[PDB]
RNA sequence: AUGUUU
RNA sequence: UCGGGCUCAUAACCCGA
RNA sequence: AGAACCUUACCUGGUCUUGACAUCCACGGAAGUUUUCAGAGAUGAGAAUGUGCCUUCGGGAACCGUGAGACAGGUGCUGCAUGGCUGUCGUCAGCUCGUGUUGUGAAAUGUUGGGUUAAGUCCCGCAACGAGCGCAACCCUUAUCCUUUGUUGCCAGCGGUCCGGCCGGGAACUCAAAGGAGACUGCCAGUGAUAAACUGGAGGAAGGUGGGGAUGACGUCAAGUCAUCAUGGCCCUUACGACCAGGGCUACACACGUGCUACAAUGGCGCAUACAAAGAGAAGCGACCUCGCGAGAGCAAGCGGACCUCAUAAAGUGCGUCGUAGUCCGGAUUGGAGUCUGCAACUCGACUCCAUGAAGUCGGAAUCGCUAGUAAUCGUGGAUCAGAAUGCCACGGUGAAUACGU
């Protein structure tokens, strides 16, 4: 409200040493149980691995660019009419938003396991498709479509 | 040997008390496991104020009895009486049996 | 509470420092396998308005069948009432 | 019913029952013991159940036993 | 409730207690109605004694206790006539053969329920609740005292709704755990209904 | 010499045994990875080591007590820097820098009578 | 919009 | 028309059948 | 915080009328005891037995029954007659008062204002000067370190060892728990009126009211409670009083609030396994071993408890697996059989056994909670309590996201 924050940061990686990484292990931790996010978010690399090759490092983060925005909408109220004013996102809640969507999608691919049912998304995005890349450039839609405000 | 369990609703009953209890017999010294703190049985009691309905009001409550070991190994029947028979204690409670 | 209520109770309550007092065994035994007959079992027909599971509490102070504690005896009210003062001996209002 | 083992009752009605069933019958005998089990005895005897108004006079078959008088009378309203 | 029991939440710094002895689940069931017992038949009779409070201990299958009155001779009478006669009381009423002595209580017109039940008789006596609670109590103010109050109730005089009276002097911070308070109440049971009184005699801090 | 480490915290309380050389660890009659080992990132017992070495440098042989699984091997953490002062009293400007000598002042929440627990309330539909 | 109730 | 929601409560409005 | 009876106020019926509960007067009888019969019991009428304390002998002390009244009894009505208690905005920062002064007055000033703060917080200014209630403190508790005490608690160097802190032993360690140490814009820099204060820093376990408790101003809603209890008035008086048995509060053709469990593979079931905190307890917790598929039943020790029993934490972990099926999910429902707590479980109890396996595949309009050890999830204990917790109270394990901005 008047006050300010910095940021909650936490144990990063632990062995492959990523802060950010931990995010798409406790996003995407439920029900506080992150001894058995680190099974999924790191055992999903190593299935990548044959799937792409190069570092699962890279790998995550390269397709990963084909999800991250970069413009979006806030719903600001005037003289009665509520715009849909557009704003580019910063790096710090860019890379976020994407992780979630697409740890998202990954839990409504509908198969078996989450080990696959997020390497298929962690991977469907630099060959774009899927439920997750689709918001990416789904976003950009609202996006501009509004530039006659911002 | 005989020991004495303390219990009381605070340390005025165990303080200058269990004190005593030790330089009691031993006029100038003995053997007596010695005086001891031990951990604190508590009882938390909540009861609701407010008659008729206002369950999401209460107040609770805790009677703290605190407690002491002490124990005398060596019964120098020349010092059991010393302890016993000065057995004042502002109303409190200290066992005694082997 | 309701003093013709409390009498009625108190009833309920000498009738075990009675009975139940001790001749609560002399058909117990003779309850549960311990040949064995059927007649004291059958015959039973001494414990009527005396129970061991029919004595109600109400608060000692007033007579509240509610919100009894058994560490006192009193109801929420007369025991909060009373702490306030210090009827009780180390009962200040806890706050962990 | 559930009475392990020993099923309960009440003399009340066991010094009314058979202690008329000796001398043939009757007039239908009032009970009132709805928590007591149905005795094989007692026979299509001629009582009647309390329910809380009157009683219902109510016959038990060789098919009818851990039952108890309340069963086979009704103790409250609907419809 | 706004204001809670000034004197609840005190018996652990600044204001002793009332019954300090020892009891379990066992005793204390039984114990908790002996000091209430006692208390119910001393208090009537000791009435006219002038109580200020009225203190029980247990060393051993007997209770201590202590008299707080203002003037404890009415409670000797003739003697120890008044005291023996009461002290059997105590014994039969407690179910063991228990102790008993007094304290008298100087500088009576500075204690809670003392002035408390000094300006509740007053109504029957006929006077003017506030000419009186603004005078024939606050006196306390005069023997140096650093603060004191005391709030009536409702149905005061031939009115037929309930209300309340200020008129306070000094500083009642009833707020302050060091401060304490000395607080009291009495239902002076009026010809017509039931005011109840409230005195708050705040002597010193800590 | 027979060193000594705190290491307790929430709800937990451990023994840093730090001896002379030897870098293995044997916490409750086992070592760390033949214990709670695999199961959390609990090998953050070295964490403090990565300052000035250890193994035949010095001993980090523990034994916790009390505690929740993140609580006894976490313990042990804020514990282990601490409880290298024996080797260097001076080196302790090399720990808190790494969050390790301030102890885990975050701990439970006592259940408030009236939430459901502590800090959230039942819903309020007809309010 | 009203409430002695668009 | 009815059942639910919205409001302090009505109508209106929204949902469902 | 606990409705089978009881509770229990409600009902159908049985029954009573100075009473179920009080004092008191008078009479007879120590009080009682165990039984008999009949009753649903409430009772009624008996059969024997028991023969207390004193007496300047009548009398009396309790007490039992009866007689008679003065009286007694009422969870009966007014929470607009009331006490006491509580909810509410609101943990809000407010609310006032004395003196002086301004105005005919009602009132105003202070308390407004400039900064600042979580804050009527602090400073500055000012026809204002001061003060009271309130926010800030002292109380608790947690985060550290020390002192002492070391048994039932502890186990490090020493040996012993049936290798078990199991022996001695050692008081080192965690721990326990009484007394303290500490945090205070206290110090450094900048900003800032060189004011307050703010923003970074050091040091420290701990920073800028450290975190969580408790504490709830003058008051408002004639807010709630005569049913806790108390009480003004009013009302009932072979009764709105009283006692007993059965029934009801556990209805249902519907609607709403707070909840519990799933719809599942971040899962289910089988294996083995990894670790907490706080409390409980003699009509109590009840180990151990035997039998039982099972609830549990038998035997019986220990502990009134840092000595024993409750206590065998659950998530978690590593394997068998099952493969997205309404199923290897989910568990309602129901049938038959049993256990127990109890006079007593049809009406109306908790659990177990086998059989049956529901709806349900994540939920419209709308709506709620939560800023961190929080939310979230997983277990544990307490209270009330004969015996029926998806509730309340409390404990810890693990353990997030997000916060531009009004
Ligand atoms: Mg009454
Ligand atoms: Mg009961
Ligand atoms: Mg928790
Ligand atoms: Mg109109
Ligand atoms: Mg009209
Ligand atoms: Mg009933
Ligand atoms: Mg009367
Ligand atoms: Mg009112
Ligand atoms: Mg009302
Ligand atoms: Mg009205
Ligand atoms: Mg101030
Ligand atoms: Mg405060
Ligand atoms: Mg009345
Ligand atoms: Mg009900
Ligand atoms: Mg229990
Ligand atoms: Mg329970």
């Amino acid at each position: 409200r008047r006050r300010v924050i910095g940021q909650r940061k936490i144990l990063p990686d632990p062995k492959f040493g990523s802060e950010l990484l931990a995010k798409f292990v406790n996003i995407l931790m439920v029900d506080g149980k992150k001894s058995t996010a680190e099974s999924i978010v790191y055992s999903a690399l190593e299935t990548l691995a044959q799937r792409s090759g190069k570092s699962e490092l890279e790998a995550f983060e390269v397709a990963l660019e084909n999800v991250r925005p970069t413009v979006e909408v806030k719903s600001r109220r005037v003289g009665g009419s509520t715009y849909q004013v557009p704003v580019e996102v910063r790096p710090v809640r860019r890379n976020a938003l994407a992780m979630r969507w697409i740890v998202e999608a990954a839990r409504k691919r509908g198969d078996k396991s989450m080990a696959l049912r997020l390497a298929n998304e962690l991977s469907d995005a630099a060959e774009n498709k899927g439920t997750a890349v689709k918001k990416r450039e789904d976003v950009h839609r609202m996006a501009e479509a509004n530039k006659a405000f911002a | 040997r005989i020991r004495i369990r303390l219990k009381a609703f605070d340390h005025r009953l165990i303080d200058q008390a269990t004190a005593e209890i030790v330089e009691t017999a031993k006029r100038t010294g003995a053997q007596v496991r010695g005086p001891i703190p031990l951990p604190t049985r508590k009882e938390r009691f909540t009861v609701l104020i407010s008659p008729h309905v206002n369950k999401d009001a209460r107040d609770q409550y805790e009677i703290r009895t605190h407690l002491r070991l002490v124990d005398i190994v060596e019964p120098t029947e020349k010092t059991v009486d010393a302890l016993m028979r000065l057995d004042l204690a502002a109303g409190v409670d200290v066992q005694i049996s082997l | 509470a309701k003093q013709s209520m409390k009498a009625r109770e108190v009833k309920r309550v000498a009738l075990a420092d009675k009975y139940f007092a001790k001749r609560a065994e002399l058909k117990a035994i003779i309850s549960d396998v311990n040949a064995r007959w059927n007649a004291v079992l059958k015959l039973q027909t001494l414990p009527r308005d005396s129970s061991p599971s029919r004595q109600r509490n109400r608060c000692r102070q007033t007579g509240r069948p509610h919100g009894f504690l058994r560490k006192f005896g009193l109801s929420r009210i007369k025991v909060r009432e009373a702490a306030m003062r210090g009827e009780i001996p180390g009962l200040k209002k806890a706050s962990w | 019913r559930s009475l392990k083992k020993g099923p309960f009752i009440d003399l009340h009605l066991l010094k009314k029952v058979e202690k008329a069933v000796e001398s043939g019958d009757k007039k239908p005998l009032r009970t009132w013991s709805r928590r007591s089990t149905i005795f094989p005895n007692m026979i299509g005897l001629t009582i009647a159940v309390h329910n809380g108004r009157q009683h219902v006079p109510v016959f038990v078959t060789d098919e009818m036993v851990g039952h108890k008088l309340g069963e086979f009378a009704p103790t409250r309203t609907y419809r | 409730g706004q204001k809670v029991h000034p004197n609840g939440i005190r018996l652990g710094i600044v204001k002793p207690w009332n019954s300090t002895w020892f009891a379990n689940t066992k005793e204390f069931a039984d114990n908790l109605d002996s000091d209430f017992k006692v208390r119910q038949y001393l208090t009537k009779e000791l009435a006219k004694a002038s109580v200020s409070r009225i203190v029980i201990e247990r060393p051993a299958k007997s209770i201590r206790v202590t008299i707080h009155t203002a003037r404890p001779g009415i409670v000797i009478g003739k003697k120890g006539e008044d005291v023996e006669k009461l002290r059997k009381v105590v014994a039969d009423i407690a179910g063991v053969p228990a102790q008993i002595n007094i304290a008298e209580v100087r500088k009576p017109e500075l204690d809670a329920k003392l002035v408390a039940d000094s300006i509740t008789s007053q109504l029957e006596r006929r006077v003017m609740f506030r000419r009186a609670m603004k005078r024939a109590v606050q006196n306390a103010m005069r023997l140096g005292a650093k603060g004191i109050k005391v709030e009536v109730s409702g149905r005061l005089g031939g009115a037929e709704i309930a209300r309340t009276e200020w008129y306070r002097e000094g500083r009642v911070p009833l707020h302050t755990l060091r401060a304490d308070i000395d607080y009291n109440t009495s239902e002076a049971h009026t010809t017509y209904g039931v005011i109840g009184v409230k005195v708050w005699i705040f002597k010193g801090e800590i | 010499n027979q060193y000594y480490g705190t290491g307790r915290r929430k709800s937990s309380a451990a023994r840093v045994f730090i001896k002379p050389g030897n870098g293995k660890i044997v916490i409750n009659q086992r070592s760390l990875e033949q214990y709670f080992g695999r199961e959390t990132a609990r090998m953050v017992v070295r964490q403090p080591l990565e300052l000035v070495d250890m193994v035949e440098k010095l001993d980090l042989y523990i034994t916790v007590k009390g505690g929740g699984i993140s609580g006894q091997a976490g313990a042990i953490r804020h514990g282990i820097t601490r409880a290298l002062m024996e080797y260097d009293e001076s080196l302790r400007s090399e720990l808190r820098k790494a969050g390790f000598v301030t102890r885990d002042a975050r701990q439970v929440e006592r259940k408030k009578v009236g939430l459901r627990k502590a800090r959230r309330r039942p819903q309020f539909s007809k309010r």
